[PDB]
Formats: C-alpha cells, sequence, structure tokens
C-alpha cells in the first residue's frame, strides 16, 4: 500500500530509543556487533517487539512476503547514522525474526496456516550442495542493448517476462553470464523428531530452502528450529497429476536455531 | 605503521608500536575496536588482508583522504608524517623506514666458552650479508630479508602478550623489573639487536600516554648453556607531544657493583648497560641495586 | 576493443628490468623450439602501469581474448606462414582462497586455490575456426571463435528467407584443440570434522594437457565461472574454474 511510509518512520523509533534495564539500548548496541563481524544480520527479538507496538506483531503473521521488505529497507537507514560507508561491503541486509510459538511438532499445517511466519522443530535428514541462483534476470534481447537493466525473477517462481516491443519489436532474449548478482543456494529437508511422535505412525518430510547467509548452519543429525514462511512452490508440482490440482509447498528458512 | 608496502593493512595494524600503545592489541577488550574502524572506512575484511600490491586502484588512491575523517576519534593523529621513497625505475617503492628493518632482521637471521666465541663469528659473518644488500644490484638479497623481518615481529608480539596475561612485572619504588625463564623461541634472545626490538615494544607500552609513574625497566632473559642471563638496562620516553634530554642513569650506578663483589660479570660491549652474569649470582645482585639508588 | 591491444603491445616491446629485457626473449626463444606460449608474471603488469590490471582484475573474460592477439601481431615482427593464437600463460603469488569458502561474489574473478587432483580424463576436441556453408545458398563463410566462457555461448547464426537453421559444419578445413577435465580436493589438513571433502572440476586448453599425475599437491590460477547444462532445483547453475596457468611444485 501507500501507507508504508507511515510505517517506516515509526518502527525506526524502535531502533534507536527502545531501551530496557537502566539504559543500554539493545538495538543500538547491535549494529555496532554488525561491521566488527561484517555480517549484514540484524537479530530482532519478537517479544522485544511485540510489548510496545502491537499493531505491527499482527502485521509479521497476516503477510510477512511484503512486509519484510519495508523492514529490510529501514534497516539499512539504522546503520547508515553509524557506519556511513557501508553502500559497498553487502549493501542489503534481511532480518532475524525470533521466536514466535504457532504449530507444535510437525502436522499442524492446513489451509488455515498459509503465507505466514510459522516455527517447527525437526531433525535434519539430509541436504545437497552449495549452488549459485540467478536473483537478477539479465536479457540477451538482439534489439536492444545487452545491460537492459535490472529485473527481478527471485522466488520459486521462474517469470516468463516475455520481451515484446524492446527497441523496434519483440527481440529474442537469452540470459548472459554478466553482472548479475548471484546468491547461494542449498535445499535442506526436515523429519519429525523421534521424542513427540504419536504411536504407530511414520514421521514426514518436509522441504526447506535455505537462502544467501544461512548454508553450511546444519549438520546431518541435529535437532534444528525453523521459523520459516510457508509458500506454494508452482513449477512441476505434480506434473503427472491434473486430474488432482495439487500443489508443493516448500517453506522458505528465515532464521535456524540449534538443540535448546 | 611497520611495512605497508610489503605486507597487507591488516598485518600492519597488528605488528606496530604506536596502535598497540594507544588501542592495547595484547588483550581481547581491543581487537573488537581494530575492525570498527574499517566499518567507517569503508574497507572490508577480506579487501584488508590482501597484499598492498593486490589491492584496487580506487582505493590507494584514497588513502590519504580516508586517513584524515575517520582517525580523529581514536586518538591516532600522529600518524600521517613526511618520508622518503626510492624507485629505482620499474621495481617499485620502498620507503626509508621499510629498509631499516630489513637490515635490523639481516643481522642476525638468515646466516663452554669456546661455543661462545662460535656464536660470535656468526655474527661477525653475518654483517656482510647486510653491507652487500645495501647496494642497488642486487635485490633478490633484500626480498629474503623482509620474509625474514615479518617473522621477526611475529615472534616478539606472541611473547610480548604472554607477559601481559600473567603479568610477571614487579612495580618496584625505584624502577620495574621483569625477568623472563620460560617460554617458546628463547635461542633468539641471545643477540642485543633482538632484546633492544622487544623492550622498545614495552617501553612504548606501558610507559604510554597513561599517566601511571615514569620509571626504568630492567630485563633478563635466559637460555642454556651455562646460564648466561642477558641483562640489559632501558630507558624511559615521552608520549610525542621534549624537556629532558639526559635520561640515562645505568653507567655509574651499575659500574660500581661489578667493583664490590665482582661475582661472575663480564663487560664485553660497546654499550655499558648491557652484560651477562651466572645463574647464582642473580639474586644477591639484584638486591644492591635498589641500594644507593641515584635516580 | 580497440586500442587497448597498444597499450599491451608496448608492454610486451618495453619491459624491461636492470639490463635484459624478458619478453621479446621469452618469446623468441618459444618459437624455435616450437613450442607457442608464452609466461606473463602478473606482478610485472602492475609495476608497468594500474590502468591495465585494473581492466584485466574486473572483467577477465573478454580481455584475455584480446592479449591474445596482442601477442600474434608482435611474432610477425621477429619471423620475418601458419602461426596460431598464442596461449597466455600466467601466475603470481598474493593469497591463497581456500576451496571450502567460494561464496557467490567471486563468479568471474582472478583466483588462486590449492589441492589434491583426484582423477583426470580423455583428450576432446574444441574447435576454435570453422568454415560453414549453407545448403541451399551455398554461401561459405568463416567462423572464428577465440574466447572460452563449455556447452554453447556462440553458435551458429540463423539467415546469411531460408529455414531454421540451414548452416552445415564443413569438417574439411578447420582447426581443434584439446581439453582435459581434471578433477581436484581440497588438502586433508584443513580438516572437515564434521564434513566430507569437497571436490571441483576444472577444464584445460592446448599447452597444459598431460602435465600432472593423479595425486600431487598443486597450486592453480583461473577463472572460477558457471556454466548452465542439466547434464534438482529451479534456476541452478553449477561451478567450475577455467585453469589459466598451472604452478605445480617439483614432481618429486
Amino acid at each position: 500500500p501507500n501507507v508504508s511510509r507511515t510505517i517506516a518512520r515509526e518502527l525506526k523509533s524502535f531502533l534507536l530509543e527502545y531501551t530496557d534495564e537502566t539504559g543500554r539500548s539493545v538495538y543500538g548496541a547491535r549494529i555496532r556487533t554488525l561491521g566488527e563481524m561484517n555480517s549484514e544480520s540484524l537479530e530482532v527479538n519478537y517479544r522485544h517487539l511485540a510489548e510496545s507496538k502491537a499493531i505491527l506483531a499482527l502485521f509479521l503473521a497476516k503477510c510477512p512476503e511484503e512486509m519484510l521488505k519495508i523492514f529490510d529497507l529501514v534497516a539499512m537507514e539504522a546503520t547508515e547514522l553509524h557506519y556511513p560507508d557501508y553502500a559497498r561491503i553487502h549493501s542489503e541486509i534481511h532480518v532475524r525474526i525470533s521466536d514466535f510459538p504457532t504449530i507444535y511438532s510437525l502436522r499442524e499445517l492446513r489451509e488455515s496456516n498459509l503465507s505466514s511466519l510459522v516455527r517447527v522443530t525437526g531433525v535434519v535428514t539430509r541436504r545437497t550442495g552449495v549452488f549459485p541462483q540467478l536473483k537478477y534476470v539479465k536479457f540477451n534481447c538482439l534489439k536492444c542493448g545487452s545491460i537492459l537493466g535490472p529485473f527481478f525473477q527471485d522466488s520459486n517462481e521462474e517469470i516468463r517476462i516475455s520481451f515484446c516491443t524492446n527497441c523496434k519489436s519483440k527481440g529474442p532474449f537469452r540470459v548472459n553470464g554478466e553482472k548479475t548478482v548471484y546468491r547461494n543456494y542449498q535445499r535442506v529437508t526436515l523429519q519429525e523428531a523421534p521424542g513427540t511422535v504419536p504411536p504407530g505412525r511414520l514421521p514426514r518430510h518436509r522441504e526447506v530452502i535455505l537462502l544467501a547467509d544461512l548454508v553450511d548452519v546444519s549438520k546431518p543429525g541435529e535437532e534444528v528450529e525453523v521459523t520459516g514462511i510457508y509458500k506454494n512452490n508452482y513449477d512441476g508440482n505434480l506434473n503427472a497429476k491434473n486430474g488432482f490440482p495439487v500443489f508443493a509447498t516448500i517453506i522458505e528458512a528465515n532464521s535456524i536455531k540449534r538443540r535448546e | 605503521l611497520f611495512l605497508l608496502r610489503h605486507s597487507s593493512l591488516y598485518d600492519s595494524f597488528y605488528y606496530s608500536n604506536y596502535v598497540n600503545a594507544k588501542l592495547s592489541l595484547w588483550n581481547e577488550n581491543g581487537k573488537k575496536r581494530l575492525h570498527k574502524m574499517f566499518a567507517r572506512m569503508g574497507i572490508p575484511l577480506s579487501t584488508a588482508q590482501e597484499t598492498w600490491l593486490y589491492m584496487d586502484h580506487s582505493i590507494k588512491r584514497e588513502l590519504g583522504i580516508i586517513f584524515d575523517k575517520n582517525l580523529d576519534r581514536y586518538g591516532l593523529q600522529d600518524i600521517i608524517r613526511d618520508g622518503f621513497v626510492r624507485t629505482l625505475g620499474y621495481r617499485g617503492s620502498i620507503s626509508a623506514s621499510e629498509f631499516v628493518e630489513a637490515l635490523t632482521a639481516l643481522l642476525e637471521v638468515g646466516n663452554s666458552a669456546q661455543k661462545l666465541t662460535n656464536l660470535r663469528k656468526r655474527w661477525v659473518s653475518n654483517f656482510w650479508l647486510s653491507w652487500d644488500a645495501l647496494d642497488d644490484r642486487k635485490v633478490e638479497l633484500l626480498n629474503r630479508g623482509i620474509q625474514l623481518a615479518q617473522d621477526l615481529q611475529r615472534a616478539i608480539f606472541n611473547t610480548g602478550v604472554a607477559i601481559l596475561e600473567k603479568k610477571l612485572i614487579k612495580h618496584l619504588r625505584i624502577y620495574r623489573l621483569c625477568v623472563l625463564q620460560d617460554g617458546p623461541d628463547l635461542d633468539l634472545y641471545r643477540n642485543p639487536l633482538t632484546l633492544l626490538r622487544l623492550g622498545n615494544w614495552l617501553i612504548e607500552c606501558c610507559a604510554e600516554s597513561e599517566d601511571k609513574q615514569l620509571l626504568p625497566m630492567v630485563l633478563a632473559s635466559i637460555d642454556e648453556n651455562t646460564d648466561t642471563y642477558l641483562v640489559a638496562g632501558l630507558t624511559p620516553r615521552y608520549p610525542r607531544g621534549t624537556k629532558k634530554p639526559i635520561l640515562n642513569n645505568f653507567s655509574m650506578a651499575f659500574q660500581q657493583i661489578t667493583a664490590e663483589t665482582d661475582a661472575k660479570v663480564r663487560i664485553d660491549n660497546f654499550e655499558s648497560s648491557i652484560i651477562e652474569i651466572r645463574r647464582e649470582d642473580l639474586s644477591p645482585f639484584l638486591e644492591k641495586l635498589t641500594l644507593s639508588g641515584l635516580l | 576493443n580497440t586500442e587497448i591491444i597498444k597499450s599491451f603491445k608496448n608492454f610486451i616491446l618495453e619491459f624491461r628490468l636492470d639490463s635484459q629485457f624478458i619478453y621479446r626473449d621469452q618469446l623468441r626463444n618459444n618459437i624455435l623450439v616450437k613450442n607457442y606460449s608464452l609466461t606473463v608474471n602478473m606482478e610485472h603488469l602492475i609495476g608497468y602501469n594500474e590502468d591495465i590490471y585494473k581492466k584485466l582484475s574486473d572483467e577477465p573474460s573478454d580481455i584475455i581474448p584480446l592479449f591474445e592477439t596482442a601477442i600474434t601481431q608482435v611474432a610477425k615482427r621477429i619471423s620475418i606462414n601458419s602461426l596460431p593464437t598464442f596461449q597466455l600463460i600466467l601466475n603470481s603469488n598474493a593469497n591463497q582462497i581456500p576451496l571450502r569458502d567460494l561464496d557467490s561474489e567471486h563468479v568471474s574473478k582472478i583466483v588462486r586455490l590449492s589441492g589434491i587432483i583426484i582423477s583426470t580424463s580423455v583428450l576432446s576436441s574444441r574447435a576454435t575456426y570453422l568454415s560453414i556453408m549453407c545448403r541451399n545458398c551455398r554461401h561459405t563463410t568463416s567462423i572464428t571463435i577465440n574466447n572460452f566462457n563449455t556447452g554453447n555461448t556462440v553458435s551458429l547464426p540463423r539467415s546469411c528467407n531460408c529455414g531454421p537453421d540451414p548452416y552445415i559444419i564443413i569438417h574439411e578445413s578447420s582447426k581443434f584443440i584439446d581439453q582435459q577435465f581434471l578433477k581436484l580436493q581440497e588438502i586433508p589438513e584443513l580438516v572437515p570434522v564434521g564434513e566430507m571433502p569437497r571436490n571441483l572440476t576444472m577444464t584445460c586448453d592446448r599447452y597444459l594437457t598431460n602435465k600432472v599425475i593423479p595425486g600431487t599437491r598443486v597450486t592453480i590460477v583461473g577463472i572460477y565461472s558457471i556454466y548452465n547444462s542439466k547434464n534438482s532445483g529451479v534456476a541452478i547453475r553449477t561451478p567450475y574454474i577455467k585453469i589459466l596457468g598451472i604452478q605445480s611444485d617439483v614432481e618429486t
């Protein structure tokens, strides 16, 4: 919406003017721990935000796919008043929302938990290698120039952005290997913990995507606690099943905690 | 800084003196402040450990500019001086200070009583190894020197930390004392141009900008082979901000004691402020230093 | 593209240390033996000029095939018919990047590293200069490829209308080179306490084939590049190192 500019100025006071326990604002002493580890990750608790403003706590569970972009874009200009020469080191920060107790073990996932912040524990089974992703679709149009401006296909979607009327008509486009920003990628599946199984039933799998900071944080055999989101991945969802329009569901991860 | 042109940026900020004297890098509480500089300066921590040839064109262009906007807050403003640079064509630049380190480090490395003089012929024969390198024809002899210099001030910095955690300093009423008896690589410290390297790292460390006192140090290292105990008297300094020039007393007041008991001492140096002494003679000698104090 | 040849053509002719100058004596003694290469030490580039290495460090895939044609215009100032395109082999020593930390930032950048070679492959053929004729028009041409970015980056055109891709490769007038396809494993003294040792696959050009036996300790200077075959994900590429210059040790 266009109400976002009212949101940008009014959560910025909860990065600077939120203090607790006789001074030492915990998100003024947090950005100084960025830089000296140089790690583009702000830790943000959920209890430290929900007690102040109950409006934005609702707007995390409603639609965090458009909420976290604005919560990242102003997160740059919080550091910029501390480290003014930080445009050239990753130029980007994404955020690390803490505990929100929604789902108990694994199997409470209905329609009513779609596209919402879910927290879930489990056990890592197996994991693939580390690969690069595109993140910046840059065309190879023959009629226009081969720089053509930055366009975004950054999802599990693989957008069908056709090149029509580029310079004089629809120029045929491909992808090159030039000047785009790749990022990491690693799929790791996860199954149910053997301590909290109901009697008789087999454990269930689920696929989890990690992205761009949290690769090589797992090891097979760990009690991992994922706080991702929950979406509806297309691109080959039961290709031999068109009489049953049945969609594939992948958790995109937003944080990883170890056993506690 | 020490050896900018032939090492990285980050590896010069460790093994310095006027950065270590103002940020106290031997502990852990100061090493967090060092990365806190490179955040403000706009230098990543991958670039800042690449060697100084392979840094970008638009960073060595802007080193004279970033060193004056962000260097004020940590007190380091006595960093930029004026120095000399001798380029021999297509080879590359070597300053003046970065040449005298490669000659103080080519004078001890890189080569009973008759075990002593077999060492002194290893120093006299080492003297011609710098006499040739001073010229402009042999540069393959100089670049042996620089890579023999960084492994000198990496072995000093790992000893000078191990003193300032255990705190082996006696804080006596006249001077300060330290006696080193055990540790790694104690073979290096038989050369008088190696004790004065470490002792110069301790004087600018504790006798710092922070006023505690102003007292001389007395060092004493040790090896095996009849327990030589190379002691060396040092001097105090000011933190560069020059009225008292006398600044030494360890020639006179020391000389009276060696003609009092003459208990196994030899004065065998160009300088009168460094001797050897046997191991059984260390304890009754030091008590006499506190008596008849001339300072 | 333009005049960056002349900024490199003066580097081979005029670089000179104290008395005897190297790149006109390494280019002449590698023609009489019929060796057809050159070895550039990479510290001597940035001592002579910094603006050249600024271009080479940023975008290396488009400039090293411009230096390969800047050599073959100099070897015709010495020999005076068949002089092929020369090959550029370079070596340096800045700082080793360990094999475990190769992020997504080092795509198309000069990177050196180290390790142990597991296996090799059988040689192959890649085309450099081929001759095309159309089936209906019979209009001859000649495509000369010199850049190397493994599947397809330069292909046949679509018209000289005529049909979809009317072009035929003629096998009677061309030139070919070799490829080697190694594999490289990290050194086990950078121990993976809870991991297995990873590996990468390299390529080699015409004059680095059959140089190294499996089981050695090498240091490899190359371009960390990417290729997109399907030979398991969405928009996923795969990494590989295009070797230009293998500085092995003494083989022992």
